[PDB]
């Protein structure tokens, strides 16, 4: 399967070089799941924020994007309530050369400045427009959750 | 003596005349018409010179068309007919020849020009007293103002007035006409007098003539076809040919009549669709009635039908009641004077032509004299006034004074009407009336009565284009006159009522008034207005527009209030009747002399009574359940007219304040005292909450609350101007300040209310509104209100609680305040919190900004402040762009640049732009960033929490401390009124105490942040001003009594996650503050409710971060959980070129790469003996301004032809592997033509493809050694392709095969040629190929190292080159060679086929013949030099003139001498008898550095040949080249000329120096490309050279002389400023707005393919390519003075130099072919629709 | 002065750039080195973005740094 | 729970729908009040399509809100 092989390198370039603040690595009994990392950059509202997340891959990887998920409580414009981070563009007629890395540092981008067109949290789009303070203060506390979320998986 | 009366009998008998006695068909009023202009046009000129002789002094005397006399006879020979109508007579008067210059010499008269379409208006921003005083061409002088901003408008359609030259009035500063710079016969008594008689007899032949012309009057044209009905059923015919009689034009020089017609009127009330329907209903019999008909009515009016006989006219005559059109019947004779007058005008217009000067001066001043003169002739002119007292006797009232000026008609004896005057007495000036001030109507008037007075009366009985001429003759040429502008001003103030009722109620096309055009020119002059000023006729004008106004107003509230216009006004005469009312009374005031007088008292009640009908016009009221299904609309009127009032008042402002006299205190308190009597006049409802405390009952979330107050704001305004105590001795004894300021505060607390979207429920017109309101463009509203609100407080120094319960209940907190209702259930629900922060937010306001109570040194230094300030709070967010900062600061801050401009030097520092396509930025200075309080009022629109960080990270020393400083509040006494210290007592009461620990307990119960920041800000902030008051250690009582400290202190031991870092530390900072300054009367009180040992350990806790552990533990989890991922990472693995969509499929199909293929304008002859051409070493980029941009004839015909021929295409690809099956459906699913497409990857432009090989060089042994040494066979380099297969070849024959067929990039000359086949495509893809390199090489000349410069950051290039000649390869070894049997390019005797080739032959030599390269080279550098040495050795035009051409030569730069070893070669090559001087040694220098210049390119293209060659056969992907043992950059970066051939010679020839290359024979080589080589240019080729300033070409156009092109080079194309410049060519086209804005210069006189067009106005280039109709604009390489680009750049008229970086890109852009790459990829989405 | 640039996949780029070079450039010198277009590709620097109008000191960019390159997302 | 939906025309309709009810209960219940097709319509929430698979509380739409109806 040329996804399989696909997964395999992409877990090769991860264990040679991961991006800074990022990790990730499959399941054995089902390599199409994964468990990833992102940690939030030092200047972001996010500093020291380590979020997980879950992606299930579609079998077809290479035509169809993997379905993205968090697992811990995110507050930012771009993810939706569900935690389901939405990629739209990476299933296009023509996408670009990427890698579960490329798409991780992607939504590490993302995590510092949004993008107020097309939100998926709709409060937090009008939040982070104006009236800051809930905004930051629910960014802080979502920070504490995800310290606080010890997973013993 | 007789020609007054010859006159009059010619005029009155034009219908006398048998010619035109007949009705005629439509197509027979157009020569009629003609005939009567060229009558009334020879006739008039002949009168109006003596006798009929003077003629030639003004018209040419003899014009084209000679061989039937050019000049009349007679007077005889003038009038007749018979010769007109045969064509006989010639148009003598016309002057429409190239010789007219316009060149007219004034000295202090005002120039007058007329501003015809598209001429420049130069507005200087600082000489101009005014925005209205604009400069013509021919007047204006660029060296009066250096270093100004003047801004240039292009005259427009709708744009009409006139030059101001020599007005001392107009201009701030004296100025100089650039004509300045540089037997009459009209002057006697005679010719005057003869031309006053010809003017007077004119004008009052038009005025008898419409003045009986009451038919088309739109107060009358009703009734008179009414009555024309009734006579026409109930049969009685008599009295309608009485009627029509009566109504017919009389003169006295069966029954029904005859010789009748039918003419409509043009109008607003319909558009074409419903005037055509009209049309067709009222005569079927007209032939195309719905198509000739209706385009007349757009310019005035028109003739539908006319015959003898009425009874059929008649009956389509009642096609008025069809559509309302006002058609009116009138006689033929009537129509024929009309016609006659509107030709009379016509001519009166032409007159003022006349280049004539001395005419031009006499006209002029005669025809404002008769204008101006008394009007005569009255009595014996026909009084029409009894014809409508007897038809109409109805609608004629005999005792009513206004019964005539109801009607648009004179009065009795042809006397102007009264008007609605009103003056008002002196008894009624006491006091501000609440319904509209007593006033009494006088029932006589003196009027001059002249003839201007008439002409402006009769403005509602004239057509579009009769009024328009009549204006354009009259208003212009009087306005101009300085011995007749006191006097027209004069004479259209004192029918001033009459004008502006008639635009108002009686006007068929109101907007066509000449009212406007009167106010404008007239007004608008410092003279005119004192004049007005000095009487009371300004009086009169207010009162005419006040009486305009007062027929909308209603009564609400027991004050007058406007409305919006409901009732209906299909002709919309209502709203321009406002405009132009408001815009008078603004005009009228911003030129006062004397500031007093709009304050004396007639002025001001008046003034008052104007605005006081919009003073809280617009109400709203709070929609709740259901949202409003449609937006409201009928606010936008309310705020135009508001917004006109505001700028009155702002006018005034700023009057009072220019004006270096003061104004009378008296005035002023007076003034106070007015509004503020008329203010509390108000009723409201009072309530009492304890049993002594009434405040007013008012929910503002329930009833009608209004946003703009302009009363208000000019009783804030009048109390600044004065001292507190002064204004306080002003209000009224018996009046309560509450009253009239809680409007001012119920405006505020809307805007709050709104801002938190409690009001959402309402449309999105609402917030237009509120924001509207907030940061008013034309006044500082919301400021005022705060004023007020201070006001109030301040001067309550008996019942301050009483303030404070009534502020906190508008905002509707007096229910929680007061423990009513919980806090959680107020009537705001969940928006309480927001509510309370703006609540903060707005006491913090009260309390802090004291500007409007402090004594400046000067109003200057005023507004130098509030500019400043303003700055400073738009700027400190972030570093913006002066576009966006002038879009911040309100509008009414901004309009005096200068001092804009200074704040903003001093208040920041300009940061230079980085990148190439970036406005200048200003970054606010640090030592500023201590000055930013973020609550004041000027921060509004932002939050507080973000402006605090942004301000603290600005403060901080590091980031350690970004959340640990503390904001101190900007509360000071500096410069402070006396009375005005005290504002701090309603913050240091009980009940505000009170309130702040009420919020300080909420916040902590329910634990809420949103407002705690502003609330401890405030607390400081109240701190502070204590401490101001008092002094040191002071705090105010009312906090020690109720314990806040405790509150603090449980804000301070918080847990660290209810607040914020902010908010704890500061807190803390207020406890510690406040604590030091007595320890002993509060430390009593902590202990007395948190016990003694949290006191006891906080000071223990003081003196000894919390994260700091928190950090240590997330990095911790961090290290834990990455540890765990990679142990999962471990057990995981323990347990186990690119396609567009074949990804990892390793397919064989071929990778076809997309490509563009198309000339290039780059390739041009350079001819020999030219200094500019070869002498000029090139270091890198360059531009010279000191020389114009010019093109030579053979260099157009050389782009021209590249754009035409063929030979010069050249292939520039993305390099985008595709496979070939990919691209098909590419192709097929997205539609696009294989012959032009867009990448799939870079969305770029592309039309042919190439596919690439799998090269590889295993098993072979190739290198660039062999390609030097031995033969560069191409097959010897094929050989590096790896086998094929058959599936595989024949594969390669059909793509080979279809690209040759499908693509058109192939030229089709060498297809139609005769033995074409397949085998020769070859060549012509070398040739392509060779095209290529030499673009590489014309574009690396532009860099500084050019010797290597072909060698770096080419990497996109050399990767094209590479594709190119592996696909070409490909070709070739697949199909096979053609054995070189066909030239693609006979060496014809005439015509050059490609400007490179030398270099092309080198090609062909190279990859074909199977011989060494270095023996190639040698021979087509030996065959080019010596046909280049025989060329200029045996030229001409040097013999004489070596020792001029070598001094030139030396004065661009430096010559090379000869040494005697290549003088005795050179003279070996060749030696000339004409060395004339003892040492010929200068002609030999001269050829040397010819040759080696020419040369240069050859060479340089030749190493780029040698570098893609080694790039085919790299080793490794990091190898650099290296030659013989020596590395080509290393052995070439300081290699300079002679050295520089030299080593280049020895690296890639077989010879060893030039010298050694001289000295091998002449070898002959019959190669087609080796006769006759062409000479190519030498020096850099790039685009034109612009000029260091993009003004020039603006303001200085005459000066600058610039190629120019001749399509449409005509109508005055010598002073429009429409023209783009071509930068390819330097040809200036001029755009005339017609034939797709010309875009003909690319099919014609340029290069065709793509071109870059400059536009100086909008300071943006324009790209445009040909394939498609697609052009895109970007901002032109001109770089502003304040650091903007793009449009920004030019308006304001600002200084905009040339930056050369982005020139420079933009000349890379264009050279390599990137143009129509750039363009495609611009538009994105958008370039689908061309395919 | 030089840095490293890692592409999508993760090839890494080896580019000389000034101190005081703009990010548009260096965008210029990506495309320049490969071919995807300036307007296709963002840079991120210790995971946040990199504007066009700063230079690469202003960001704090130090010797042999290295700059990624991420996604569009703008659904 | 009334949120604001602005039509292509100007108009503008509040619906009292719960979170947990899903976008294409939206479109059924501005049918249901209007007779517009739903499926011709849109619904864009600042800028962003909405999915009738998801719920008002996916999306976290709470109090007024303005969603731009588009046919
Ligand atoms: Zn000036
Ligand atoms: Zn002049
Ligand atoms: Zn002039
Ligand atoms: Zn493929
Ligand atoms: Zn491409
Ligand atoms: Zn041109
Ligand atoms: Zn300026």
């Amino acid at each position: 399967t040329p996804a399989r092989r696909r997964l395999m390198r992409d877990f090769k370039r991860m264990k040679e070089d991961a991006p800074p603040g990022v990790s990730a690595s499959p399941l054995p009994d089902n390599v199409m799941v994964w468990n990833a990392m992102i940690i939030g950059p030092a200047d972001t509202p996010y500093e020291d924020g380590t979020f997980r997340l879950l992606l299930e891959f579609d079998e077809e990887y290479p035509n169809k994007p993997p379905h993205v998920k968090f697992l811990s409580e995110m507050f930012h414009p771009n993810v939706y309530a569900n935690g389901e981070i939405c990629l739209d563009i990476l299933q296009n007629r023509w996408t670009p050369t990427y890698d579960v890395a490329s798409i991780l540092t992607s939504i590490q981008s993302l995590f510092n400045d949004p993008n107020p067109a097309s939100p998926a949290n709709v409060e937090a789009a009008t939040l982070f427009k104006d009236h800051k303070s809930q905004y930051v203060k629910r960014v802080k506390e979502t920070v504490e959750k995800s310290w606080e979320d010890d997973m013993d998986d | 003596g007789s020609l007054q009366g010859h006159i009059r009998r010619t005029l009155r008998s034009i219908h006398n005349l048998p010619y035109f006695r007949y009705t005629r068909g439509p197509t027979e009023r157009a020569d009629m018409s003609r005939a009567l202009k060229e009558f009334i046009y020879r006739y008039l000129y002949f009168v109006i010179s003596n006798s009929g002789e003077n003629l030639p002094t003004l018209f040419n005397a003899h014009p084209k068309q000679k061989l039937l006399t050019v000049f009349p006879d007679s007077l005889e020979d003038a009038v007749d007919i018979d010769k007109i109508t045969s064509q006989q007579t010639i148009p003598f008067y016309k002057i429409d020849e190239s010789r007219i210059g316009d060149v007219h010499k004034h000295t202090g008269r005002n120039c007058g020009r007329k501003f015809k379409i598209g001429e420049p208006l130069y507005r200087c921003h600082e000489c101009g007293c005014d925005d209205t005083c604009v400069l013509c061409i021919h007047c204006f002088n660029p060296k009066d103002h250096v270093n100004h901003h003047v801004c240039t408008d292009i005259c427009t359609e709708f744009t009409s007035g006139i030059c101001d030259c020599g007005d001392e009035e107009a201009w701030n500063s004296p100025l100089h006409c650039k004509a300045e710079e540089q037997e009459d016969v009209w002057n006697d008594s005679v010719n005057i007098a003869l031309v006053e008689l010809v003017l007077a007899e004119v004008f009052d032949y038009f005025i008898d003539v419409f003045n009986q012309n009451i038919e088309p009057l739109p107060t009358i044209q009703k009734d008179i076809t009414i009555k024309l009905r009734e006579m026409t059923q109930q049969g009685k015919m008599y009295e309608r040919a009485q009627f029509l009689n009566d109504l017919k034009y009389e003169n006295d020089y069966k029954i029904d009549p005859e010789n009748y017609t039918v003419i409509i009127y043009n109008d607003e009330y319909h558009n074409y669709s419903q005037a055509t329907t009209a049309l067709r209903q009222g005569v079927p019999d007209n032939v195309h009635i719905d198509l000739l008909t209706s385009r007349i009515d757009g310019e005035g009016r028109a003739m539908l039908k006319c015959s003898q006989d009425l009874s059929s006219v008649l009956g389509g005559f009642f096609a008025v009641q069809t559509n309302g059109l006002s058609a009116t019947l009138t006689s033929w004779s009537e129509y024929l004077h009309q016609e006659t007058c509107k030709y009379i005008i016509l001519w009166i217009t032409h007159c003022l032509n006349i280049p004539n000067s001395s005419f031009q001066t006499t006209f002029r001043n005669m025809m404002g004299k008769t204008l101006c003169s008394e009007y005569l002739n009255a009595t014996e002119c026909r009084d029409m006034t009894p014809v409508v007292e007897k038809y109409f006797s109805n609608k004629f009232d005999k005792n009513d004074p206004y019964r005539y000026i109801d009607l648009s008609i004179l009065a009795d004896g042809n006397q102007i009407p009264l008007g609605h005057h009103k003056i008002l007495p002196e008894s009624s000036t006491h006091s501000l009336s609440p319904l509209i001030n007593d006033v009494e109507t006088p029932t006589s008037r003196t009027y001059s009565n002249t003839r201007l007075q008439h002409i402006l009366y009769f403005d509602n009985r004239y057509w579009k284009r009769l009024r328009k001429d009549i204006q354009n003759v009259i208003i212009p040429t009087l306005a101009s006159s300085n011995l007749y502008k006191p006097i027209f001003c004069q004479q259209v103030v004192e029918i001033f009522n009459h004008i502006t009722r008639s635009v108002a109620y009686m006007d068929r096309e109101p907007q066509l008034t000449a009212i406007r055009e009167c106010v404008v020119q007239l007004f608008t002059c410092p003279t005119n207005a004192k004049n007005i000023f000095e009487n009371q006729s300004f009086l009169d004008i207010v009162w005419s527009i006040i009486d305009i106004f007062k027929e909308f107003c209603k009564v609400e509230g027991g004050v007058l209030i406007w409305q919006r216009v409901q009732k209906s006004n299909l002709t919309k005469s209502y709203s321009i009747s406002f405009k132009q009312g408001l815009y008078t009374v603004e005009t009228l005031l911003s030129k006062v002399h004397d500031p007093n007088i709009p304050l004396r008292p007639k002025e001001i009640i008046s003034l008052l009574t104007l605005c006081k009908l919009f003073n809280g016009a617009w109400k709203i009221k709070r929609k709740e359940g259901e949202h409003v299904l449609h937006e409201d609309q009928n606010f936008i009127s309310y705020l135009e007219y508001t917004t006109s009032i505001y700028s009155i008042i702002q006018t005034a402002e700023k009057v009072s304040e220019k004006s270096k006299d003061s104004i009378d205190s008296k005035l002023f308190l007076n003034a106070i005292r007015i509004i503020s009597s008329f203010l509390g006049n108000r009723s409201l409802t009072y309530k009492l909450i304890y049993d002594s405390h009434e405040v007013i009952k008012f929910s503002v979330s329930h009833e009608r609350v209004a946003f703009m107050n302009p009363l208000q704001t000019m009783l804030s305004f009048l109390i600044e101007k004065v001292s507190l105590k002064d204004a306080y001795e002003a209000l009224e004894d018996c009046s309560d300040f509450l009253k009239i300021s809680d409007f001012s505060l119920r405006s505020v607390v809307l805007c709050s209310q709104i801002d938190v979207g409690f009001w959402v429920r309402n449309g999105m017109s609402v917030l237009h509104q509120a924001s509207y309101y907030k940061n008013n463009p034309e006044l500082g509203s919301y400021s005022r209100d705060i004023h007020l609100n201070q006001l109030a407080i301040l001067w309550e120094r008996d019942d301050i609680p009483r303030i404070i319960y009534n502020i906190l209940d508008r905002w509707e907190l007096l229910d929680w305040f007061t423990g009513e209702v919980d806090y959680q259930h107020t009537v705001y629900e969940d928006k309480i919190s927001f509510i309370i922060q703006q609540f903060i937010a707005f006491i913090y306001q009260i309390l802090t900004e004291r500007q409007y109570f402090k004594t400046f040194s000067s109003l200057k230094d005023r507004r130098m402040d509030q500019i400043k300030n303003s700055i400073i709070y738009n700027l400190y967010m972030k570093p913006l762009s002066y576009s966006k900062l002038l879009r911040s600061v309100p509008d009414y801050l901004t309009e005096d640049t200068t001092e804009f401009d200074e704040a903003l030097e001093e208040v920041s520092v300009f940061v230079e732009p980085k990148g190439l396509a970036d406005n200048g930025v200003f970054k606010l200075k640090a030592s500023l960033y201590a000055k930013v309080d973020p609550l004041k009022l000027l921060n509004l629109e932002n939050e507080f929490e973000s402006s605090a960080t942004i301000i603290k990270s600005h403060l901080a020393k590091d980031k350690d401390e970004i959340a640990k400083v503390v904001l101190i509040p900007q509360v000071s006494i500096k410069q402070l009124d006396k009375d005005a210290l005290n504002l701090g007592a309603f913050t240091r009461n009980t009940v505000f105490a009170k309130v702040v620990y009420k919020l300080l307990q909420v916040c902590l119960d329910m634990e809420d942040s949103t407002f705690l920041n502003e609330l401890l800000h405030l607390v400081h902030g109240i701190f502070r001003d204590d401490e101001l008051i008092n002094g040191k250690d002071s705090i105010p009582e009312a906090y020690l009594s109720k314990p806040i400290c405790n509150l603090l202190l449980s804000i301070a031991n918080a847990k660290s996650d209810v607040f914020s870092e902010s908010i704890v530390r500061k807190a803390d900072y207020l406890l510690e503050k406040m604590i030091m300054k007595k320890p002993n009367e509060l430390f009593e009180s902590l202990i007395a409710s948190f016990g003694n040992q949290y006191v006891n350990d906080y000071k223990d806790k003081k003196l000894r971060t919390e994260k700091e552990r928190k950090r240590r533990l997330a990095k911790k989890h961090q290290a834990r959980l990455l540890a765990k991922f990679n142990n999962q990472q471990t057990k995981f693995m323990k347990e186990h070129f690119t396609c567009a969509l074949c990804q990892d499929s390793s397919s064989t199909d071929f990778f076809v790469i997309p490509a563009y293929h198309d000339h290039s304008p780059i390739f041009r002859p350079g001819n020999i003996f030219n200094p500019n051409e070869f002498m000029p070493m090139w270091d890198g980029f360059y531009n010279d301004d000191e020389k114009q941009a010019y093109i030579d004839d053979d260099v157009l015909e050389a782009l021209k032809e590249n754009g035409s021929c063929g030979s010069r295409k050249v292939f520039v690809s993305c390099n985008h592997h595709i496979h070939h099956n990919c691209f098909k459906r590419y192709v097929q699913k997205k539609r696009f033509s294989s012959n032009a497409f867009i990448c799939p990857l870079c969305q770029t432009f592309s039309n042919c493809t190439l596919p690439l090989c799998q090269t590889s060089k295993a098993n072979t042994g190739l290198s660039l050694d062999m390609f030097l040494e031995s033969e560069l066979s191409l097959d010897t380099l094929s050989r590096l392709f790896k086998p094929f297969t058959e599936e595989n070849y024949r594969t390669i024959n059909s793509i080979f095969s279809l690209m040759i067929s499908q693509c058109q990039g192939f030229d089709k000359a060498v297809r139609k040629r005769a033995n074409f086949s397949h085998k020769d495509v070859s060549l012509i893809l070398s040739v392509h190929w060779a095209n290529t390199i030499s673009m590489l090489e014309i574009a690396s000349r532009l860099e500084k190292p050019y010797s290597i410069s072909f060698f770096r950051s080419r990497e996109q290039k050399y990767k094209t080159l590479k594709n190119i000649l592996v696909c070409i390869m490909l070709f070739t070894f697949v199909i096979g060679k053609p054995s070189m049997e066909f030239e693609p390019y006979p060496q014809q005797p005439d015509t050059v086929w490609n400007q490179n080739q030398l270099f092309q032959y080198i090609v062909r030599s190279a990859l074909f013949s199977p011989v060494s390269l270095r023996q190639t080279v040698t021979e087509a550098l030996t065959t080019f030099s010596r046909q280049f040495l025989r060329d200029f050795l045996q030229g001409l035009s040097d013999a004489e003139q070596v020792t001029k051409l070598y001094a030139k030569a030396s004065k661009i730069g430096d010559v090379l001498k000869v040494s005697e070893q290549m003088l005795f070669a050179l003279r070996t090559i060749s030696d000339v008898r004409m060395e004339g001087l003892d040492s010929e040694s200068i002609i030999y220098d001269l050829a040397y550095t010819f040759l080696l210049k020419s040369l240069l390119p050859t060479i340089r293209r030749c190493l780029v040949f040698i570098k893609v060659l080694h790039e085919l056969v790299k080793d490794s992907e990091n190898e650099t080249l290296v030659i013989n043992g020596h590395e080509v950059e290393e052995e070439l970066e300081f290699e300079d000329t002679a050295e520089f051939v030299n080593k280049a010679l020895k690296m890639i020839t077989e010879k060893e120096s030039l010298v050694d290359l001289l000295t091998t024979q002449e070898s002959i080589v019959s190669h087609p490309y080796l006769e006759n080589i062409p000479y190519e240019y030498c020096g850099i080729i790039k685009l034109i050279d612009l000029s260091k300033y993009l003004n020039t070409y603006v303001t200085q156009s005459k000066e600058i002389k610039l190629r120019e092109e001749r399509s449409q080079h005509m109508k005055n194309a010598d002073n429009r400023l429409d023209f783009k410049i071509c930068l390819t060519c330097g040809v200036k086209v001029h755009l005339r707005a017609d034939r797709h804005e010309m875009t003909k210069h690319l099919n014609k006189n340029c290069f065709k393919p793509f071109g870059a067009f400059l536009m100086p106005n909008s300071s943006e280039v324009c790209l445009h390519l040909t394939q498609p109709p697609s052009n895109i604009f970007i901002s032109a390489p001109y770089l502003n003075s304040h650091g903007e680009v793009g449009r920004n750049a030019m308006r304001r008229g600002d200084l905009t130099t040339l930056n050369l970086k982005r020139y420079e890109h933009l000349n890379r852009l264009w050279i390599n072919n990137e143009i129509p790459g750039y363009i495609s990829r611009v538009m994105g989405d958008e370039f689908r629709v061309t395919i | 002065m030089q840095i490293f640039v890692k592409t999508l996949t993760g090839k890494t780029i080896t580019l000389e750039v000034e101190p005081s070079d703009t990010i548009e450039n260096v965008k210029a010198k990506i495309q320049d080195k490969e071919g995807i277009p300036p307007d296709q590709q963002r840079l991120i620097f210790a995971g946040k973005q990199l504007e066009d109008g700063r230079t690469l000191s202003d960001y704090n960019i130090q010797k042999e740094s290295t700059l990624h390159l991420v996604l569009r997302l703008r659904g």
